[PDB]
């Protein structure tokens, strides 16, 4: 696991001053492959036109001739780029799906084991750091894989490590959620993550210290992280919406325990409560079945609501007598 | 359009003998002339194009109009990563209008500020209103409902309306503010101010007309009641939904629910503030008969409808037609028609006017139009392209770029023929041969102008076209700089007889070192084999390799031939002989002048010199 | 060149197309009897290859038809794309008298050599030569 | 904007040009300095408070009356003891040499040069010996000298339309000169009349050949259209003592800036002068202002606080 | 832009602009050539030179390709016409800023029009006068600008009666770089098209037919862009005319009648052209200069009336 590096900085393309042919695109060039000869009968036939203007066209001609020497040589250069990223994707690909072929077809035992995991954990921290947001294509290999790991879970010392990576590893996922990075799909397996995070691991002086420090993570965002998961809810995917309706119940729950709470006064600044009492119409339609185990969370979400003290008058106010109703289930 | 030739000296007065009048257009727009064949009539009369611009405003608009134009890449075009295409063609295109609008905003400036003629700016801001309504109606939610789309739809049309006319304008607010015969502010001039505000969205300024006079006075004392509604009216006026349409689902709740409860109610106020209070809740309810009761214009009706009733455009069809029973189209302005035409569908037909009006914003927004799709050539056939063949933006920018050569301004030449080489329409070879007969009109100056020139000749490949400019620049140091079969040759004679007459050119030939890159063609050696001599000479071994060379020269090649007899007599071995005889078997004004120079008979002294030359090799 | 450029350079490379030979190669390689003496000199003994010397004829006249062969089954696609109907409208417009030498049931070089089993064999079975070039 | 303090007044600041065709902006300035037994000539280039490097600098006898870039490499300056000197950068090896002078362009015993102007090959000085000279690069002696053209002291000269010129002096006259004419009286003078303000400083419109700007010693600035008869066709209320130097923007000549001696240094938007807001760029504790350059985005003035100001982003 | 004396004592024929359009040219009957030159500083038309050039009344003029010299060609009632070539190491306004480069005689008959050719055809031009004979003349080693050889001669009209002032003869180049050598002749009533044969002489190609007068003027316009060719004509009947021509009794040309236009309500006497044929120009009797631009549908519309 030594073909992933950056400091070649294979993305990045040192682009000269091109002082002229500035405005000559790649539009006809382009499977990524930029045919050259579209790009150098458009240059001829504009060094042909500045020769017929009979504005310093000897002099000038040296300039277009190392521009289109440079020109050639960057597009072979980015031919070549794109080659190295579709091959490095495909690699990561085999290692991703190798390595899952591995972990779920072993009988062996773990704890022997946990030393290797343990390294496969260090050795992808840094590849998650370095594409949490630049690309969408990589991290996802690499976040199902996580995802699996942490649910098919001298003892101190690797109980002190872990804790400590499954903290960190907390970190990059709300980052990527407040910005709204990747797909809908890779945006789904943060959520899964981060869930059983807030539902295994802080759920006992090292338990109030871990529920501190976890809340102050959620609160650095604020309004921002909650405004991506309560838009992804009733959404166009149908596996997103559900995890994001169930992720917001570990966050109202823990919170709790930590007679008010910041989360759910949140979700009523953003409107969330609002729209979500209106969903509630036509449920009959709605309700194994993917239908069917969304509405479940969303119901179950309303129920934790109900238990805080602050929540009857924000939900009260939003008139859910009426709601259910109209939809005619009794 | 009738413009006065000179308002100064008319040459014409009676019909007396109708003169011969003549006219002639010259390469420069701004530079033509008319004159008369009679007698008495020898003065000559430079007339410029009618309604032409030369301002630097101008060039700036066209330059920033074509930056947009050439930003769009492929954008430019409409093509007739799957369902995103579309969303993205029309995001982008949608904001090239925004850009649009812009730079012709910042013209519109520009013109107001420094000006003789403020007409320019006038007809600049109507273009402009036009093209504000065309964007709010096509340029934003790409055939979707305001839903799709609240914040930016609602953003654009508050924008349109309040750009188009002045009013309310602030000399009318003091103007009521200020008249009286009734009790503080309580006419129906008020009322209709505060009204007209909240019809234009225009809420800001509404709350402040409010705040102004009995908000707390004359109700928070007189009625307690309606003191609360004025009050939390003025809070939902605070908090008019902008990005949410479900939020505006609810202010329109919250709205008729006040309305109703004043609705009936205490009523402990005056007979007619009782009423005067409820119509404006009942506007901001969306009421259409009272949107329509306190709008002065059709826009403003059209406006209120889409801001306070319904807002979806399945109902524009609707409105517009509520809105101009209201009130008629007003004629007085040029762009109220055209938003009309375009809220109610029919775009077209718009370019010729717009081409009356200006030009260059004709021609982009016919452009612009085209990427959107809102015109296409349906044309279906004669090898060129300024024709309605193509298509009808196609042609009016290609109008454009012509009419640009003739301005004579080099910095729009660039515009011109990048307009014509973008064309989206056109053989490769047609732009060449358009272009192959209008560079050579390019206004050059400085030698970057020159080298764009040639630059424009090498990427259209035009050597016959170069070769005619650079024709028309070698037309001393010039001779120097130029070193067509017939001018070298011609030059190589002339450094002959300098030669034989007898400084860096002339090393560099045998700051220096980018020259001898630079030079990096016969006549030039010639010319420095020459040198290469004088420096021998200058400098018995090397004198005779010297006298070979000249022999050799000549040989190649009158006046020549008599240099290199003199320099042999100056000077008074087989080799020597073959090339002194070689000579002799090769032997007019001008050579014999030359003749009698030097002497300050030839071929006499010449045959003396070569039997002399002879003694010398028998004796050696 | 007729789509972009102008009309003049046309006359050259209709000139060029007309009177280069290409065209007269191409359709004598849809007769039968130049594929049969193709196949005659391919098919040879292996005792005369595996005896004669490297720089024997045989071996040169094999690696020729090869080479032959490899650029008919080359510019097949290009002749009757851009050769057959400009020489077919010339000869419908002006007045020229050839004869055909082609066959028409023959719609491509393959349906010739179809019929040729052994010529598979011959090839697999001259590769125990040693010969780079030929192999 | 910000300062940099270089142990020297600075008398005269200038951007070296950038190549043609460059996008970049400017970011190396030459100054002379002025009132020190060791006067200087220094090129300095801006690192991207800012960082600069002295690239090199080179003794200079007498005072620094005026600067010029000539070229890229090339640096003219006119000396206190009338001496006008082409400077030449080496930048390989980052050094400055003496490439040319004329070590008698103005006296009378020694004379000030004034002003100097280039226009490649071209120099052109006036001096206090009411001298003008037209130089060329590589002649040794003048092209051209009308000796004795003015009477009162000339201040400053800029080109018209080459070998047309215009010169400034201490009465209050424009003067317009060409080096082919014969005598020694000017084809045209144009003055305010009234007091008789010594004018220093003038500059041409870039695009407009007919029309300059002049700043007095009262502070004010005049705009002048040589077509419009004697007198200017502006004349604005400025600074509160000399004005030392008057620059058009040289690609977008609405704005215009002028420096002076009570310390200020202003930017003048008319965005035309025939086709105003106007913003005080320095602190409010400066010393005289005696010079500025403005190329792009990009000022540089030099002040007798021993101060440099440059900003590199005027318009943003 | 004020009017400015011309400084001819007899009445003006003709004034051409050069290439650049920052000269031009002006001929009278007071037997003078003027040169105007168009000061850069004071936006000001002001004399380059003038001098005596003819013995009689020099009717037309005309400036030759830049990319052959400073030249320009001038035609008088004195049955001949002259070449002057300037030379830039003379005093502007001294006579003498012009020199005679040769000067042709073959005509025997005053001549009423001289035109250069289109510079892709080397220094040639035309000419034409009483003696309804249409010369071409060619400068076949562009060195010798003095070395002007007659490639020419065409019978235009055939009878011409020796009793009438009333003569008018027009010349007018196909500037077409992408078109084969041709040229348009108006004469009298009539209007015919000349055009290069194979055999490198002139044929009748085809006649612009309709006029019913006196054709004062006619000029080619620029075809850049268009595939076809426009000729318009001023005639003496009060109508302008537009004529497309396009190449598919012995003619490869068709001739199409574009646009008339009366609006002039008199004679027409000057029709002229754009550098790109994109505007087209009228004057006559009424005193008034009209514009045309060309409508989507190719037919002509006048965009605005100077006086």
């Amino acid at each position: 696991f030594d073909f992933i590096n950056t400091d070649y900085k294979w993305e990045e393309i040192p682009s000269p001053h091109f002082t002229y042919l500035k405005d000559l695109d790649l539009g006809p060039c382009i499977g990524v492959h930029y045919d050259i000869r579209k790009a150098q009968e458009i240059l001829a036939l504009k060094r042909k036109e500045y020769e017929h203007s009979q504005l310093a066209t000897p002099e000038f001609l040296e300039t277009v001739e190392l521009e289109e020497k440079v020109l050639i040589e960057w597009l072979t250069v980015r031919n070549r780029a794109n080659l190295l990223l579709t091959a490095r994707l495909n690699l990561l690909q085999a290692w991703a799906n190798l390595l899952l072929v591995m972990i779920e077809s072993n009988d062996f035992k773990s704890t022997p084991k946990m030393a290797f995991l343990l390294q496969a954990l260090q050795a992808i921290l840094p590849t998650l750091e370095a594409f949490s947001s630049l690309k969408s294509d990589e991290a996802f290999e690499l976040a199902r894989v996580a995802k699996v790991l942490l649910w098919k879970l001298e003892q101190f010392t690797v109980g002190n490590l872990i804790g400590d990576k499954l903290f960190q590893l907390f970190q990059l996922c709300l980052s990527a959620i407040s910005q709204c990075s990747g797909t809908p799909e890779l945006r789904s397996l943060y959520y899964s993550i981060c869930y059983r995070y807030l539902t295994a691991v802080v759920d006992t002086r090292s338990v109030t210290n871990a529920r501190a420090r976890t809340l102050k993570a959620i609160t650095l965002y604020g309004d921002r992280l909650l405004n991506v998961i309560c838009d992804d809810a009733y959404g166009s995917d149908t596996t997103c919406q559900t995890a994001a309706m169930i992720l917001l119940n570990a966050l109202v729950h823990t919170s709790r325990a930590s007679v008010d709470c910041p989360i759910i006064d949140a979700l009523n600044r953003l409107n969330f409560i609002g729209v979500l009492v209106d969903s509630l119409k036509e449920i009959l339609n709605e309700w194994a079945s993917p239908s069917q185990q969304y509405t479940s969370a969303k119901l179950a979400l309303l129920l934790q609501l109900c238990q805080t003290r602050q929540g009857a008058k924000y939900v009260l106010q939003a008139n859910l007598f009426r709601a259910l109703e109209q939809s005619g289930v009794f | 359009i009738l413009v006065p030739m000179t308002v100064n000296d008319q040459p014409i007065e009676k019909n007396g003998d109708k003169m011969p009048l003549k006219f002639k257009l010259g390469p420069l727009s701004y530079q033509n002339m008319a004159f008369i064949t009679a007698k008495d009539k020898y003065k000559l009369y430079p007339v410029r194009i009618p309604r032409l611009d030369t301002s630097k405003e101008f060039s700036a608009y066209v330059s920033g109009l074509f930056e947009i134009y050439r930003d769009l890449g492929d954008d430019r075009v409409f093509n007739v990563v799957n369902s995103n295409f579309a969303k993205e063609h029309n995001a982008t295109v949608n904001l090239a209008m925004e850009a649009i609008l812009n730079e012709l905003e910042v013209f519109i400036g520009r013109v107001k500020d420094q000006d003789g003629r403020v007409n320019r700016f006038y007809e600049l801001e109507e273009s402009l209103t036009v093209l504000n309504c065309l964007r709010t109606m096509y340029f934003i939610l790409d055939g979707q409902d305001v839903e799709e789309n609240r914040s930016e739809f609602i953003e654009s049309l508050l924008n349109w309306i309040n750009r188009s006319d002045g009013e309310p304008d602030e000399e009318y607010i003091e103007q009521v503010f200020s008249v009286a015969g009734k009790k503080v502010f309580e006419t129906q001039y008020f009322w209709k101010l505060l009204n007209q505000l909240v019809l234009r969205g225009l809420l800001s300024q509404a709350i402040g007309c409010i705040e102004r006079s009995d908000l707390l006075p004359y109700l928070s004392d007189t009625c307690a009641v309606s003191f609360d509604a004025v009050s939390d009216s003025i809070e939902l006026l605070k908090q008019y939904p902008k990005d949410s349409s479900s939020t505006f689902r609810e202010w329109k709740n919250l709205v008729l629910k006040l309305s109703q409860a004043f609705g009936s109610s205490a009523t402990d106020i005056s007979g007619e503030l009782r009423d005067y209070i409820e119509d404006f809740l009942l506007v901001i309810g969306g009421n259409q008969r009272k949107i329509l009761q306190y709008s002065r214009t059709w826009y403003e009706s059209f406006c209120g409808f889409l801001l306070y009733y319904i807002p979806s455009l399945e109902l524009s069809a609707e409105y517009l037609q509520m809105s101009l029973e209201a009130n008629v189209v007003d004629i007085t302005n040029d762009w109220e028609q055209p938003c009309v035409d375009i809220i109610s569908g029919k775009i077209h037909s718009i370019l010729p006017v717009m081409e009356s009006l200006d030009s260059c914003t004709a021609a982009f927004t016919a452009m612009i139009c085209e990427a959107k799709g809102l015109i296409e050539n349906i044309f279906e056939g004669l090898e060129d392209l300024f024709s309605y063949r193509n298509g009808m933006a196609s042609y009016m920018l290609n109008s454009f770029a012509f009419e640009l050569c003739s301005l004579g301004d080099k910095e729009l030449w660039p515009v011109a023929i990048g307009l014509i080489a973008l064309s989206a329409t056109g053989t490769r070879s047609a732009k060449k041969m358009v272009i192959a007969e209008l560079l050579p009109h390019y206004p050059f100056v400085t030698n970057d102008d020159i080298e764009w020139m040639l630059s424009i000749c090498v990427e259209w490949r035009l050597p016959e076209i170069a070769k005619e400019i650079y024709t028309t620049l070698g037309n001393i140091e010039s001779i120097a700089n130029f070193s067509l079969v017939k001018s070298y040759s011609w030059l190589l004679f002339e450094a002959s007889c300098m030669e034989g007459q007898k400084v860096l050119n002339a090393i560099v030939s045998k700051d220096d070192v980018i020259i001898p890159q630079d030079i990096l063609v016969t006549n030039s050696m010639r010319q420095t084999l020459a040198p290469y001599a004088v420096l021998s000479q200058f400098y018995d071994r090397e004198d005779w390799g010297q006298a070979l060379r000249l022999l050799l020269l000549l040989i190649e090649f009158h006046y020549l031939v008599l240099l290199v007899a003199k320099f042999l007599y100056p000077i008074f071995e087989d080799s020597v002989a073959t090339v002194i005889e070689v000579i002799e078997t090769k032997w007019s004004n001008l050579y014999e002048t030359i003749i009698e120079a030097d002497k300050s008979a030839t071929l006499l002294k010449n045959l003396r010199k070569k039997l002399n030359f002879k003694l010398c090799q028998a004796f050696m | 060149n007729i789509s972009i450029d102008d009309a003049m350079a046309a006359t050259n490379l209709a000139t060029y197309v007309r009177l280069h030979p290409f065209s007269r190669v191409m359709e004598w390689l849809f007769n039968e009897k130049v594929i049969t003496s193709l196949i005659n000199t391919i098919h040879q003994d292996p005792i005369s290859l595996g005896s004669a010397s490297p720089d024997s004829p045989l071996v040169v006249s094999i690696l020729r038809a090869i080479q032959v062969m490899i650029k008919a089954l080359e510019l097949q696609e290009t002749y009757l794309h851009l050769v057959r109907p400009e020489v077919l409208r010339y000869q419908g417009e002006a007045g020229v008298r050839r004869k055909p030498v082609a066959n028409a049931a023959y719609s491509a070089f393959e349906d010739g050599i179809l019929s040729h089993l052994s010529l598979v064999v011959d090839l697999g079975k001259y590769c125990n030569l040693g010969h780079a070039e030929l192999t | 904007i910000y300062a940099k303090f270089v142990s020297q007044k600075i008398s005269k600041t200038r951007w070296r040009p950038l190549p043609p065709g460059s996008l970049q902006t400017a970011e190396t300035f030459a100054t002379g300095s002025w009132d020190n037994e060791e006067n200087y000539i220094s090129l300095w280039s801006i690192g991207d408070e800012g960082d600069h490097q002295l690239l090199c600098d080179i003794r200079h006898h007498g005072d620094v009356m005026d600067l010029q870039f000539f070229d890229q490499e090339r640096i003219v300056a006119a000396s206190s003891t009338g001496c006008v000197t082409v400077f030449l950068h080496h930048p390989n090896n980052q050094t400055l040499s003496v490439n040319q002078q004329w070590t008698t362009a103005h006296y009378h015993s020694s004379a000030p040069c004034t002003g100097v102007v280039c226009n490649n090959p071209e120099i052109v000085t006036v001096g206090e010996d009411g001298r003008i000279n037209l130089f060329r690069a590589d002649h040794k002696e003048a092209v051209r000298t009308i000796d004795n053209a003015d009477s009162s002291t000339l201040h400053a000269v800029t080109f018209l339309r080459t070998p047309e010129i215009l010169t400034v002096n201490s009465i209050g006259q424009l003067k317009i000169w060409d080096f082919r004419q014969q005598g020694n009286e000017p084809s045209q003078i144009l003055s305010l009349t009234g007091d008789r303000v010594p004018l220093h400083c003038v500059d041409r419109h870039p695009n407009q050949q007919h029309v300059v700007a002049t700043g007095g010693q009262d502070g004010m600035l005049s705009i002048w259209d040589v077509r419009q008869g004697t007198m200017p066709v502006s004349l604005l209320k400025a600074h509160e003592a000399e004005m030392w130097e008057v620059h058009f923007h040289p690609s977008n000549p609405e704005h215009l800036f002028t420096c002076s001696e009570d310390g200020s240094l202003w930017h003048w938007d008319a965005s035309s002068w025939l086709s105003i807001e106007i913003t005080s760029l320095l602190p409010s504790r400066s010393l005289s202002v005696n010079t500025l350059d403005v190329l792009g985005p990009c000022l540089v003035c030099g002040t007798d606080a021993e101060a440099i100001y440059v900003t590199r982003h005027l318009f943003s | 832009m004020q009017p400015f004396d011309s400084g001819h004592d007899d009445l003006v024929h003709d004034v051409v602009y050069d290439f650049y359009g920052r000269h031009v040219a002006t001929c009278s009957s007071d037997q003078h050539i003027k040169v105007f030159k168009l000061d850069k500083d004071t936006s000001n038309w002001e004399l380059s030179d003038s001098w005596r050039a003819h013995d009689s009344s020099i009717v037309a003029i005309d400036w030759a390709s830049p990319e052959y010299g400073r030249i320009i060609a001038s035609a008088s009632y004195d049955k001949t016409v002259k070449l002057w070539e300037e030379d830039p190491d003379q005093e502007e306004c001294s006579g003498r800023r012009w020199n005679k480069l040769c000067t042709l005689n073959d005509s025997k008959g005053s001549l009423y029009s001289v035109k250069f050719a289109p510079a892709h055809l080397g220094l040639k031009l035309a000419c034409l006068g009483n003696d309804g004979i249409l010369r071409l003349y060619d400068a076949l080693e562009p060195s010798d600008l003095r070395s002007w050889t007659l490639t020419s001669e065409m019978k235009v009209l055939s009878i011409p009666p020796a009793n009438h002032l009333q003569s008018d003869f027009c010349l007018s180049w196909c500037p077409s770089r992408f078109s084969p050598e041709k040229l348009a002749v108006s004469a009298l009533e009539q209007a015919i098209i000349y055009q290069r044969g194979k055999d490198g002489k002139l044929h009748v190609a085809a006649k612009l037919p309709g006029h019913k007068s006196l054709i004062r003027s006619i000029s080619w316009a620029p075809s850049i862009g268009r595939w076809y060719q426009l000729i318009a004509t001023g005639c003496k009947d009060g109508r302008i005319r537009i004529f497309k021509i396009t190449e598919k009794l012995q003619s490869n040309l068709q001739v199409e009648l574009l646009s008339e236009h009366d609006d002039h309500n008199g004679e027409v006497w000057s029709v002229s052209w754009n550098l790109t044929g994109t505007i087209l120009s009228s004057a006559g009797d009424d005193g008034k200069v009209r514009l045309w631009k060309a409508t989507y549908s190719n037919e002509f519309k006048c965009m605005s009336v100077i006086t």
